[PDB]
RNA sequence: GGACCUGGCGGUGCUUCAUAUCCCUCUAGAGGAGCCUGUUCUGUAAUCGAUAAACCCCGAUCAACCUCACCACCUCUUGCUCAGCCUAUAUACCGCCAUCUUCAGCAAACCCUGAUGAAGGCUACAAAGUAAGCGCAAGUACCCACGUAAAGACGUUAGGUCAAGGUGUAGCCCAUGAGGUGGCAAGAAAUGGGCUACAUUUUCUACCCCAGAAAACUACGAUAGCCCUUAUGAAACUUAAGGGUCGAAGGUGGAUUUAGC
């Protein structure tokens, strides 16, 4: 089975009422089911007894309750383990210092155990459900290490790692000196924290950053300590400040880590994506580092190794979109086809912004008859559209000379949200008026241009003043004329006085014509009475016209004397 | 387990979860039976004393 | 016990005692009687006496762009809700009882001499 | 929260039966059969009639779980007539209908 | 009875 | 897509539309098994399926090189248990 | 996917039972009630574990 | 004002389908009959309405009793109601003559049926039925009384025992509906041949609970053998036998004919019974068209449809009330 | 004279819906039933468990979902699965049919330890069958 | 008080009817005997409900304890329950039903007649009625299209049930609530329904229909009484089954009465 196209995700209600209508409500609607969902688990934690009775065989240990408490009452080592598993920083440290105030033994491996939840967490306690840097100064971690009777490379290693994820880059820079003159060896992953240590500690220029991180990598190289992925996932990551100091050298990571035997992940590539993609003129280099990367990603099923494996789709779109290739586009979202690869797009976020990136470019450099299956592949089984890819759409429609398809483009985006976005009802309005067309065609337009009428009449800012643009106005007037629903245009002249706006000069031409074929010469005043007001060139040139196309009435005749005395 | 039942559900209702109309028309019988004067008398305190 | 519980419905049927054979005949006379209220009216989904404040279904899913957590109203934010309550529910009452008393005919108990209004509008778009 | 008092007390007798049952099992095992001698299944005789009255399983009543009415229950559905009545005529007893032939 | 006298837009996608 | 309709209709009635039909949702439907999946679900199950051996042409046949014969029963039911 | 299958109805199961009507007196009055289980028998042969 | 408490008829109203509202259940069916043929993998241009209910059953499995109540997707012709057309125009007027008698169908045709009689003057069974009272009021789109019905019958006969012309007989015919007959004729069964060459019939007969099978063999010397045995050890009961013989003696074919038989159900009357009837109907492949007809009619080759009766809660037996208790 | 599930005839002016116009004797010939498990059928187990757990579950969405039920449940189990198959009225916002999925699927599984679904279709309004 | 209408009633007329149906006719019964079971009455410290048709092997597809709601004695008091109550009221009710119904009618909305009185509204060669809906009908279930089920409106009997559950009103809250132990349920008698009989179309045995014996004080006939054993249970003179012993009334049942096409 492949995507359903006429439906939303299949997380959404499968209902008319229910189904998502727009970006917001895609967003908002599964916050709220995950929303009662964790109100379940609220009361299904908290009142357990409830839902103690196990009926199901086999057992399903997902379907209990779960316990977040100490079961442990005594005050001892094997009391103390049970607290660090639950992750109570606060009761841990209460129950070590009781524990040590005692004076009986707790072992080195529990001591370590009770770092790596205060050094993760930076002493504070774990979000629950209900009941700048962030290296507290007074903080447990930092005494219970100095109160600490025997230290291992263990204690140091997530020392350093903790300050390091906290953002303590100073701190951890100097207890790296300490572990060094202890004669002790640290672990990989603390060499990955003080890579970034090295970048964030203090703003330098780059030759001197490069020259301290290939000092770190060599004391990595001194110590038998193998780098990993996430190190030089992290030298790219930090170099990232650099931009185009750091192109170069990035792109000698790279080929360090083929040779090493490290394989690059999504992240790698994203990295490298981003450093080279600073604003400028991308074609310099950009170009061919994104054609590179491809050739060499083609045909690969990936697998989750860093976390930033979630935006390399969104970054190599994003430079599609800047070089404005089509065919690189396919590229990389053949890729994203691949096996499971459509799992790496990222949060919703990220989703919206690569079918943004790439639905938009399709529409600018892809043909119209191709451009409207993506159309009805992509919308809305896969994304629902911001209003500025319904404009690009028309735009397309435009230029390809189909403009039968705007009333489907109109009733599409109210389906999406689209109702009282007024840059689209405008874009909409103009490109239906802005040239004549067959009596079938013309009709078309003047039913949409209704509707779209009495969304600017229906509009939730109702409660406040109505805003009518000029050209909307204009526009919808003038193809209810073209139409023959001239009843309707007449009536709509008093909201050019009402609201105050010009009308356009087309508008006042066409509704002459419409006179001179139903001979009415009270309506071609009412044409020369609008202009009048307005005081428009074109009008007193337009009442000599009136004047000789319409009889005019011994009254009729004051009246335009009337306005020639305001000549 | 009727304890489980009736626990849980008033539970639910206390939380706002549930709307128990049983619960509700008794609620309401009560409130206008002390307006009328006929209110439960305090353990101990009954009209035999 | 939670499974012998009814519906509304069927509480307020057999309350009321609108069918039997008191009101076949009208063998019972009513000038104290049983009225139906409506008990869901002013009633909240999401609204309990705890005063948890459920995202999403009692208080706004967002709050200044984030997501809100599960809450709980303060003991006294949540008796000015009850006592809240309450007053609607007395004003709801008064709403009731201000009726508007219609002018009496020949005599105060008498039918005679009060206007029904305009005959109903007939089918053809006919008034009177 | 169970229906009534009498449903609370079957409630308990089948408790209490089941706590029991192994013991009442072993000793009753003594008292039927020939084999063992009369004066080791006289003393099994006193053991199990000073066991707690509500462990004797006899005692047990099968009452309605809905409406606890001790008569008129079917076993399969554990329901008085009456509640199976209104269960079954509302169509929401998978596969019971009435019954015409 | 003299006592007491007895006592629309649809749009997609709402905000 | 279907204008399907199902309802014992009243008089000078037709049977109830499907918006809104409780007694098309009380039927077990097959749209999940119209016989164009099952023959593309059964393409995809053919590389799970081993061949019997062509030996074995009769039964005859399979009680000479297989005398015994076990009998064994799986109940499928609904529930939790 | 290539089993030889055959197919056959046997015969269906009707287990009626009898209740009274009324919650109280007027035993000649009952209501009875009924399950019907209907069967069928796939019949595969010759085919592998797998 | 007063508000007396506001009146609405619509609501119990029935809805009519104006001719829109069908023109559009039509489009819906032809799309609809194209998605489900695509749905079960069948051409679009063949699908026909029978395929279209078998594949309804199949996707939408309903097994109420009812078939009405089941699920379908018919043509809107089929389900929708005929519904009468305007019977006048903008302007008011009525399009037919007859309109203000409320029944300007039927009273035309009376109209017309009696203006054929006297045209006539002027001028000078076994297989047909009259339509029913609920088949004119179609044709007409009218209801009708019962009397309605008798007058108009009345007045098609008086037309047929005059010298009704070409012209009055397609008239009449309108109005006849053929009545099919099924022939009561005997089935006979095939004559088979053994292994030996020996020409025999088979058939099957069912009495009560007791369901016989007999092979009548064309030639023998009148043995008859009942699960194996002999029927005087078989049917030691003289009543027994006497069936056995009822059908071989009534066409005189006694000592004529050897028959094995299995019966299985039922006691020992309702064997015998059951194959009775077994091999009469065996025997009708062996005797004249002519015979067989008076085996019909001695009632030897009908299946007694007398079974048991369920009792009934309540009381005593099948029809035995409780005894009424002493008052 | 019978009682059982029949809405008794009126003045013509109230609304019921097709389950509701159909006494008990129409079960299995003009209507079916509203839960479908294998419990009744013969030489199946665990009718009583079944019985118990959907009287609850339809006390349960009734309470849940106050004055947005306009039918009566549809209950199906399959497997160990247990679908809840619900017509809903078109009142409460999309958000609040959303939180109560999450919260009722939710504690529904942990409650009877199996995998439960829970699926809304949404009428404007009660469909109506005939006025009584 | 006058006139009239409606209803009820008439030891009120005529006419045609009932199809297992009012009478006779047909078949097997009840009414007499024993036993089983229900009710009444009496008895007991010791439930309740049903109780003319439409109660009386009825709520019970079921009481040795339990069930249980009763009686006696003892005990507990925020009490399995954000208490509890089988307490009063079915003449406040829902729910589920009886009953005519072994019926075919009920009826909104309109229209017309009687002077626009209470009232009435049909004639087919037709003279003011039209009628949604409900019931019947149709359809469906069982073995048919037959039959049997099912269905059977409105209304009648303030019909039955607060003790299925729920619940209005009133009442109890150291008691009208809760628990424990033991105990009640018998028969001077009357009566309803049923079972078994009184026998020869029978009894016993073999057999499942070609037999041999029995056949009036050792026959037919107790499923009763008494004794023993077994089964279930913790508990059995008590419940059930079996054996032994015993061998009674009964000799085909008045008025009257039940069911069956
Ligand atoms: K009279
Ligand atoms: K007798
Ligand atoms: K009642
Ligand atoms: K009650
Ligand atoms: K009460
Ligand atoms: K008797
Ligand atoms: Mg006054
Ligand atoms: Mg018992
Ligand atoms: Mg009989
Ligand atoms: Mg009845
Ligand atoms: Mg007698
Ligand atoms: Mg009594
Ligand atoms: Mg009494
Ligand atoms: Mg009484
Ligand atoms: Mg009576
Ligand atoms: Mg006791
Ligand atoms: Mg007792
Ligand atoms: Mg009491
Ligand atoms: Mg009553
Ligand atoms: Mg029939
Ligand atoms: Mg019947
Ligand atoms: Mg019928
Ligand atoms: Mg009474
Ligand atoms: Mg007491
Ligand atoms: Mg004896
Ligand atoms: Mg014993
Ligand atoms: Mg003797």
């Amino acid at each position: 089975v492949n995507r359903d196209t006429t439906a939303v995700p299949y997380v959404f209600q499968d209902d008319p009422y229910l189904m998502p209508a727009s970006s917001l409500e895609s967003r908002s609607f599964l916050l709220a089911k995950k929303s009662g969902e964790n109100v379940a688990k609220f009361i299904i934690n908290s009142y357990p007894k409830y839902f103690q009775k196990d009926i199901a065989e086999p057992h399903i240990p997902c379907l209990m309750p779960e316990y977040f408490e100490p079961q442990i009452k005594d005050i001892s080592e094997a009391a103390l383990k049970e607290r660090i598993e639950l992750r109570k920083v606060k009761a841990s440290v209460d129950m070590f210092d009781q524990l040590l105030q005692a004076g009986t033994t707790v072992s080195l491996e529990t001591t370590n155990s009770l770092l790596d939840l205060l050094c993760y967490y930076g002493d504070q306690e774990p979000s629950t459900d209900y009941h700048g840097v962030t290296w507290r100064a007074k903080n447990n971690a930092e005494r219970i290490f100095s109160l600490m009777p025997e230290k291992n490379e263990h204690s140091y290693c997530t020392m350093i790692r903790g300050m390091v994820k906290h953002r303590a880059y100073e701190q951890a820079l100097n207890l790296y000196t300490e572990l060094l003159n202890n004669r002790l060896h640290a672990d990989v992953y603390t060499f990955n924290a003080l890579i970034e240590a090295t970048v964030c500690a203090i703003n330098e220029k780059f030759e001197e950053k490069w020259s301290k991180i290939l000092e770190l990598l060599r004391h990595m190289v001194a110590q038998k300590v193998k780098p990993n992925l996430q190190t030089f996932n992290t030298i790219l990551k930090c170099l990232r400040r650099f931009h185009v100091f750091a192109r170069s050298p990035a792109l000698q990571v790279l080929r360090e880590m083929k040779a090493i035997g490290i394989e690059p992940s999504l992240a790698t590539y994203h990295h490298i994506i981003r450093l080279f993609d600073q604003p400028g003129d991308p074609l310099k280099r950009s170009s061919f580092i994104i054609y590179d990367i491809m050739n060499e990603l083609m045909g690969k099923r990936f697998s989750p190794k860093d976390p930033d494996d979630d935006k390399f789709f969104q970054s190599a779109m994003s430079i599609c979109s800047s070089l404005r290739d089509l065919e690189l586009a396919y590229q990389v979202h053949g890729l994203l086809k691949t096996g499971d690869n459509w799992k790496f797009i990222g949060p919703d976020q990220h989703r919206n912004f690569y079918y943004s990136k790439f639905f938009d470019l399709i529409c600018l450099m892809e043909q119209i008859d191709v451009t409207l299956k993506w159309y009805e592949d992509l919308i809305p089984s896969a994304y629902f559209p911001h209003s500025q890819t319904m404009i690009h759409l028309l735009q397309a429609l435009d230029v390809a000379n189909r403009l039968e398809v705007i009333p489907k483009i109109w009733k599409d985006s109210k389906e999406y949200g689209h109702t009282f976005r007024s840059d689209l009802r405008e874009e909409i309005l103009m490109l239906m008026a802005r040239d004549k067309h067959p009596p079938e065609l013309q009709v078309a337009f003047a039913d949409c241009a209704a509707d779209i009428k009495s969304a600017y009449e229906s509009q939730p800012i109702r409660q406040t003043a109505q805003d009518w643009p000029a050209t909307s106005l204009n526009c919808i007037a003038i193809l209810f004329l073209r139409a023959g629903r001239t009843q309707e245009a007449w009536k709509m002249l008093g909201l050019f006085r009402k609201h105050n706006k010009i009308p356009r000069s087309e508008l006042l031409n066409e509704l002459m014509d419409s006179a001179k074929v139903s001979n009415s010469p009270s309506q071609a005043i009412e044409v020369v009475e609008l202009a009048s007001a307005f005081s428009l060139p074109i009008c007193e040139g337009l009442t000599q016209r009136v004047m000789s196309d319409f009889a005019i009435n011994q009254e009729q005749k004051e009246a335009l004397s009337n306005l020639t005395a305001l000549t | 387990n009727h304890h489980t039942y009736a626990e849980l559900m008033q539970t639910l209702r206390f939380l706002g979860l549930y709307r128990d109309e049983h619960q509700d028309f008794m609620d309401e019988q009560k409130r206008l039976k002390k307006l009328r004067g006929k209110e439960k008398p305090k353990k101990g305190e009954g009209k035999r004393a | 016990s939670f499974f012998t519980k009814l519906t509304a419905d069927e509480l307020w049927k057999g309350a009321l005692a609108e069918t039997g054979a008191g009101a076949k005949k009208g063998r019972g006379k009513r000038t104290k009687k049983k009225k139906r209220k409506d008990l869901n009216r002013g009633q909240i989904i999401g609204e309990g006496r705890y005063g948890f404040l459920w995202p999403g279904l009692n208080v706004p899913l967002m709050k200044n762009g984030a997501v809100q957590t599960i809450a709980q109203r303060s003991k006294e934010e949540q008796e000015k809700v009850e006592a809240d309550m309450i007053q609607q529910r007395e004003e709801w009452d008064r709403k009731k009882k201000m009726k508007v008393k219609r002018e009496r005919g020949w005599s105060g108990n008498s039918w005679g001499g009060i206007s029904l209004g305009p005959p109903d509008p007939g089918p053809c778009g006919e008034t009177y | 929260h169970y229906v009534d008092w009498r449903m609370w007390r079957d409630v308990k007798r089948r408790k209490m039966a089941y706590e029991y049952a192994d013991e009442r099992l072993r000793i009753n095992s003594l008292r039927k059969n020939t084999i063992l001698p009369k004066i080791l299944q006289d003393v099994a005789d006193e053991e199990i009639a000073a066991l707690p009255r509500d462990s004797c399983p006899v005692r047990i009543r099968n009452r309605c779980v809905m409406t606890s009415r001790p008569r008129g229950v079917k076993r399969r559905w554990r329901l008085s007539r009456i509640v199976f009545r209104h269960l079954a005529d509302h169509g929401q007893l998978s596969g019971i209908q009435r019954a015409t032939w | 009875y003299l006592s007491g006298e007895e006592v629309e837009y649809e749009c997609y996608a709402p905000d | 897509p279907l204008p399907v309709r199902m309802g014992y209709p009243v008089k000078k009635g037709v049977p109830m539309a499907k918006e809104g039909n409780l007694e098309l949702l009380k039927i077990p439907n097959f749209l999940h098994l119209t016989p164009v999946a099952i023959k593309k679900h059964c393409e995809a199950l053919k590389d799970f399926c081993t061949e019997w051996p062509a030996a074995l042409d009769s039964d005859e046949k399979c009680e000479k090189h297989f005398p015994i014969e076990i009998d064994s029963t799986d109940y499928v039911s609904s529930g939790p248990s | 996917l290539g089993i030889s299958i055959k197919v056959h109805e046997p015969p269906r199961k009707i287990e009626r039972f009898t209740l009274l009507q009324s919650v109280h007196i007027y035993k000649k009055h009952r209501v009875q009630y009924e399950m019907r289980t209907l069967y069928r028998c796939l019949e595969l042969e010759h085919l592998t574990g797998s | 004002a007063f508000v007396i408490p506001k009146k609405n008829v619509p609501t119990s109203k029935r809805e009519t389908y104006t001719e829109d509202f069908i023109k559009k259940q039509i489009e819906e069916f032809n799309i609809g009959k194209r998605h489900l043929a695509n749905m079960m993998g069948e051409d679009p241009e063949t699908f026909t309405q029978e395929d279209i209910d078998r594949a309804i059953a199949y996707l939408f499995p309903s097994g109420l009793f009812e078939k009405r109540a089941r699920p379908v997707m018919k043509h809107p012709e089929q389900i929708f109601p005929r519904q009468r057309a305007i019977q006048w125009g903008e302007d008011g007027r009525p399009f037919h003559y007859l309109f203000y008698t409320g029944k300007q169908s039927y009273y035309s045709l009376m109209h017309d049926v009696y203006g054929m009689l006297l045209n006539l003057e002027k001028h000078q069974v076994i297989g047909s039925r009259w339509l029913i009272k609920e088949e004119l009021e179609e044709m007409l789109v009218e209801k009708l009384s019962d009397l309605d019905y008798m007058q108009f019958i009345r007045l098609l006969e008086k037309l047929l025992t005059s010298q009704c012309g070409a012209a009055e007989e397609e008239f009449v015919q309108r109005f006849r509906r053929s009545v099919t007959l099924e022939s009561k004729k005997q089935l006979i069964e095939p004559v088979q041949y053994d292994e030996q060459g020996m020409a025999f019939s088979k058939s099957e007969g069912k009495r009560k609970t007791a369901k016989a099978e007999a092979i009548v063999y064309k030639h023998g010397s009148g043995r008859i053998k009942v699960n194996g045995i002999d029927y005087q050890l078989y049917f030691p009961i003289t009543q027994d036998r006497e069936q056995l013989m009822f059908p071989f003696h009534f066409v005189d074919r006694l000592g004529k004919h050897d028959v094995t038989c299995t019966v299985s159900g039922g006691g020992r009357s309702a064997q015998a019974g059951a194959i009775r009837l077994a091999m009469a109907k065996a025997l009708c492949s062996f005797v004249t068209e002519d015979e067989v007809e008076w085996m019909r009619q001695a009632g030897l080759l009908t299946t007694d449809p007398r079974v048991r009766e369920r009792k009934k809660p309540g009381q005593e037996g099948a029809r035995r009330k409780f005894t009424w208790k002493k008052r | 004279k019978n009682r059982a599930a029949r809405v008794r005839v009126s003045k013509g002016d109230k609304p019921v819906t097709y389950e509701e116009a159909h006494a008990p004797h129409y079960i299995a010939h003009r209507k079916g039933w509203l839960s479908l498990h294998t419990g009744n059928l013969d030489g199946e187990d665990h009718a009583a468990e079944r019985t118990v757990e959907d009287v609850f579950l339809r006390k349960f969405m009734w309470g849940t979902f106050p004055g947005c039920l306009a039918d009566q449940l549809v209950l199906k189990r399959r497997g160990n699965q247990l679908e809840i198959c619900a017509v809903v009225l078109r009142q409460l916002s999309p958000h609040k049919y959303y939180f109560l999925v999450g919260y009722s699927e939710t504690l529904l599984s942990y409650f009877y330890k199996c995998p439960v679904r829970l699926h809304l279709q949404t009428v404007p309004s009660k469909v109506v069958y005939k006025y009584l």
